């Protein structure tokens, strides 16, 4: 219940929040890349 | 032409985004005690 | 004004920045979903 | 074909992002006091 | 070496990580804008001709 | 009609790089929290 120990646990939780945000970003890159792959191979030759 | 699809990918971002919100909920929960 | 009080408020602000980023990501999904919907409902039938 | 539009969602992303950048600026300024 | 100092520096690293994420979102906006412009400037007139 | 392919590889490249730099910043934050 120490003040300093309570502060560390909040930063550790905040870091895990950031890590999942980073995973989300990586998947947004895959999503957008899927759009570029879909028009460069399916729409442009059509 | 076949319709475009990454529903699996977008659903994974929704799921990951909910985990991020829960971590913030844990953090703000501890700060309220200080 | 204690050093612990400042550390707490700084984390409170960092969490709010992360919450704002979380919102912007949810909207990026909506944005990408609207691009998917336009392709499958305007481009595909026409082509 | 009608041109594609998410101008409203793209603007919400912009405003939420700049709101995020301000919360960090206050956090770093609070840490500057220590 | 103090605990308050260690806590302060950890939040600095965390804040930098958030700033780097904010830039990546900024370029994601640009990435989506590139797609919107390509649809309205290359695909729409292509199917209209 | 003959259509130029869509290009933002440089646009997406920064994100992938800005993502990796963010991963390392969290690693350093967690590393300081070990000594506390």
């Amino acid at each position: 219940r120490s003040d300093i120990e309570k502060l560390k646990e909040a930063i550790r939780d905040t870091n895990k929040a950031v890590q999942s945000v980073q995973s989300s970003i990586g998947n947004l890159i895959v999503a957008i890349k899927s759009v570029q792959d879909y028009v460069n191979k399916e729409i442009v030759p059509s | 032409l076949d319709p475009i699809d990454x529903s699996i990918v977008l659903n994974k971002i929704k799921s990951q985004l909910e985990e991020s919100k829960e971590w913030i909920r844990r953090s703000n929960k501890i700060l309220d005690s200080i």
